[PDB]
């Protein structure tokens, strides 16, 4: 129901942003939060028919509106490093805005410099014959390396067709370098399938991996492409050996 | 006006019990409420208690709005491993022209660990469809109780375990990954600083 | 069945007043939003002293009843109600006694739509000091009441008249008193 | 010490179209029920009372409303919590102020007409500025309660927080009868009696 765009966002320190809500049909009462783990959610302000009912403690800098159809829109100036945050946007049918129906949320990346922002590589690596052999039983592994910022969302695709069996992802992602602020990220998936359809060549393995960078709106002084967003994927065909 | 609840990462196994611990302290009429946040979504209702003494159930959960106490404890007969998420603890007051506002606790991440019916611990090597030179380390197949650890080495990257479910055989099955830029790297070093099991099958 | 009935009575309407949000405890009205001042009216000091109402509250009712009564000129195929003409009683606060100061009221009760002129009369001649008024006041048969207040000094060689005008009435109204 | 409200729910001779709203909460042995009534003109349309739970379509110009709202778990939800939530809070503002406002009676007897005291006539007992209204006015002629030929103009509503009542008797005085009016209101510690003399 509750739709929020942009989906992901990178951000230098000193720019702004405008994030839009569409709430569900026919909910009136908007409200913002701001998730970050450090001081979790954290209320920044309802609206119900244009007006904002209530402000939580937020600095002028965010500030939010409401138009006739419900659909609201917050902003943030003057960002700081400590913006980086999910913005969520809840949207109540019950004029009082208790039972809240939450957006899936904007996540936004506030950074000091995009020089740092690079997309991932990634490789599909074939089940072993020893695996097939011993459980008949064949795990595909995919890894997503070398990305910056974790604004990546990995799928497995079978025959032109999203698996979701089978299949786990890494909860959280993989610090290449641990001892770094600006690490660059990896980030393992598994899908396990039968040995029967592995011993098959019509069957075609795709590891999706969307990358969410730099926008084309975006500058880009340095020598390597641009870290634009965009999907690196890689496959893998059934093996009859 | 504030909501205490539940510190730090609840680990459970599949079918436990489960107890989050939600207190509050707040103006006299507050109605009572349970949200969970699924990994990767935004919150969602789970339960609510308008006023003293009433129950909130959904999804097996039960919380009782307790004024003795004042507290939303919620809890759980059997967990599920559907039930991993993050659940909050929230207040509702009147916040003026006939307007409430929420009021969430200090999120509980719960982490479900599923019971292992055959495990077949072991440690597969797995090769690049691209490039024959390119492989990772697998540790798959182990039991619940055996904890994947992060690696002593520098240029050594392993992931945390991750199960995954192949419904249509009603199988659950635990795995990690292990991979690095050689040399000295193989298969049988991969998982040294971790304590895997006795029976852990290396083929060569 | 109740010891006391607390009520908030609210209206809108096309001709003036435009709308009216008021708080009423035992069929007497407590407080009401002024819509234009954004501001709430309590009807004695020592209300406004002991409690408080944010008058956005009427305002946010008010704006939700505009809408309602949009919806519904449309619902009933702009549908305008009979008017009810009203019942007028004029009577004193206070016994009668020549030379000491006394209230005059003006009932006017049963009408439809809360429209209505009304004026003060002392010897025919119209009276602009000494005169208050409440508000279309709420009745529970969805008519409307409305009372008008005059200070006084009886004296007998003095007659009253309370003067309305309503929809409902083919020609004003006046209400003789002694 | 704040008053509550609840927000009413959202529907969708010179030309004049009225809406009009009602949120009643009725007090009772320490319960509330609360009745909100949408009314156009003077068609009580759509109604909620908590006695029943759910919205009732009151006319057939109420069934959109009664068949939406009632389809909307949100909206019973919080019209439910109103007794408990607004109802109950406004109630507990009010102590020694509107719940026990006292105002005591000012009583005064006098004839309707003047002249001999032989012949037909009555006697007002205009009781005045009480405060909550209910009242009990009676009379006596010479000790004993007089209850044929009462007139009561039944309790009057001053508007301004006070009321007022007028009780007559139809008397016929013989010379040195006395009359007396008693008044028993809670804002009195004992009655309040007036006295008129035949003359
Ligand atoms: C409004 O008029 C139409 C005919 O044009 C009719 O179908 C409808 O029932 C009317 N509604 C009311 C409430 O009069
Ligand atoms: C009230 O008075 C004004 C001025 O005389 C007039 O235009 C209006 O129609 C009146 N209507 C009634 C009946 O109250
Ligand atoms: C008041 O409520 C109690 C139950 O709480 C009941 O026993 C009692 O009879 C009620 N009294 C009246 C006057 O209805
Ligand atoms: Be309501
Ligand atoms: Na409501």
């Amino acid at each position: 129901g509750v739709t929020q765009t942009p989906r992901y966002l990178i951000k230098t320190r000193g720019q702004q942003v405008t994030l839009s809500c569409s709430p569900i049909s026919g909910h009136r009462s908007v409200s913002w939060y701001q998730q970050t783990p450090g001081q979790g959610l954290q209320f920044l302000f309802e609206y119900f028919s244009e007006t904002q009912r209530n402000k939580g403690n937020f600095p002028g800098r965010f500030s939010g509106r409401q138009f006739s159809n419900s659909r609201s829109e917050m902003n943030v100036s003057t960002l700081e490093l400590g913006d980086s945050a999910l913005y969520l946007c809840a949207s109540s049918l019950a004029q009082g805005g208790e039972t809240q129906y939450f957006g899936p949320g904007t996540r936004l990346l506030v950074l000091e410099d995009l020089k740092n922002v690079f997309p991932p590589e990634v490789a599909v690596f074939e089940p072993s014959e020893a695996e097939i052999s011993h459980t008949q039983k064949a795990t595909l592994v995919c890894l997503a390396t070398g990305f910056y910022p974790d604004h990546v969302e990995l799928s497995w695709w079978v025959n032109g067709k999203e698996v979701h069996s089978g299949v786990c992802t890494d909860p959280q992602p993989l610090k290449e370098q641990p001892a770094l602020n600006d690490s660059r990220y990896s980030l393992s998936s598994r899908l396990r399938v039968s040995a029967t359809f592995w011993q098959n060549p019509r069957n075609h393995f795709r590891c999706q991996v969307q990358f969410y960078g730099l926008s084309e709106n975006d500058e880009w002084t340095q020598d390597r492409a641009k870290p634009v967003t965009q999907i690196v994927s890689a496959e893998a065909w059934g093996r009859a050996d | 006006n504030s909501v205490t609840q539940m510190e730090g990462p609840v680990t459970l196994s599949e079918e436990a019990f489960l107890t989050i611990n939600c207190t509050y302290t707040a103006t006299g009429y507050p109605s009572l409420f349970w949200y969970v946040q699924y990994p990767g979504e935004g919150l969602q209702l789970l339960l609510k208690a308008t006023k003293a003494d009433d129950k909130g159930s959904n999804k097996g959960f039960e919380a009782t709005y307790r004024k003795e106490t004042t507290s939303f404890h919620l809890e759980k007969g059997s967990v599920q491993v559907s039930d991993s998420a993050v659940y909050f603890c929230a207040l509702s007051l009147y916040s003026g022209a006939g307007s409430y506002q929420l009021t969430f606790g200090k999120g509980t991440k719960l982490s479900v660990i599923p019971n292992i019916q055959n495990p077949d611990p072991a440690v597969y090597q797995l090769r690049d469809s691209k490039s024959s030179d390119k492989s990772v380390c697998l540790f798959t197949d182990f039991d619940s109780q055996t904890n994947v650890s992060q690696s002593k080495d520098s240029d050594v990257y392993i992931t945390d375990k991750c199960v995954l479910d192949m419904r249509s055989m009603d199988f659950k099955s635990n795995s990690a990954v292990a991979w690095s830029n050689k040399s000295d790297f193989a298969c049988a070093n991969a998982f040294n600083n971790s304590i895997i099991p006795e029976d852990t099958f290396f083929p060569s | 069945k109740a010891d006391h009935v607390s009520t908030y009575a609210a209206f809108v309407q096309t001709h003036r007043p435009t709308g009216e949000f008021m708080f009423e405890f035992d069929e007497d009205e407590m407080f009401y939003v002024d819509l234009d001042k954004k501001e709430t009216v309590w009807h004695l000091e020592e209300f406004g002293q002991a409690f408080s109402f944010e008058a956005q509250g009427g305002l946010a009712n008010i704006a939700i009843l505009n809408n309602n009564l949009n919806t519904l000129i449309q619902r009933s195929n702009h549908t305008q109600a009979t008017n009810d003409p009203p019942e007028v009683t004029v009577f004193p606060k206070e016994p009668v006694e020549l030379g000491q100061p006394n209230t005059l009221i003006c009932h006017i009760d049963k009408f439809f739509p809360p429209v209505l002129n009304v004026t003060w009369l002392c010897n025919g001649e119209l009276v602009t000091e000494g005169v208050a008024e409440s508000l279309f006041l709420p009745r529970t048969d969805y008519s409307f009441h409305k009372f008008h207040y005059l200070t006084f000094v009886p004296s007998a060689e003095d007659f009253y008249d309370c003067r309305v005008e309503h929809w409902g009435l083919d020609q004003p109204l006046l209400k003789h008193w002694e | 010490q704040a008053f509550w409200i609840d927000l009413f729910e959202t529907i969708g001779s010179p030309e004049n179209y009225l809406f009009q709203g009602r949120q009643e909460c009725y007090a009772f042995n320490g319960t509330q029920r609360f009745l909100e009534r949408y009314i156009y003109n003077r068609e009580e349309f759509v109604r909620f009372d908590s006695d029943v739970g759910e919205f009732r379509a009151v006319t057939e110009l109420g069934r959109p409303d009664e068949e939406y709202w009632n389809s909307q778990k949100d909206i019973l939800e919080e019209e439910r919590a109103v007794p408990d939530r607004m109802c109950r809070h406004n109630y507990e503002l009010g102590g020694p102020m509107t719940l026990q406002r006292r105002v005591q009676p000012r009583v005064n007897v006098s004839p309707s007409k003047k002249g001999p005291l032989q012949h037909h006539n009555l006697l007002v007992c205009h009781v005045t500025d009480f405060y909550p209204g209910s009242i009990q006015v009676r009379w006596f002629l010479n000790g004993q309660e007089e209850t044929a030929g009462v007139v009561s103009t039944n309790l009057i509503r001053n508007g301004d927080w006070t009321f007022q009542i007028l009780v007559m008797l139809e008397m016929t005085p013989q010379q040195g009868d006395v009359y007396t009016c008693q008044v028993e209101h809670t804002s009195l510690d004992s009655p309040v009696t007036v006295e008129w003399k035949a003359q």
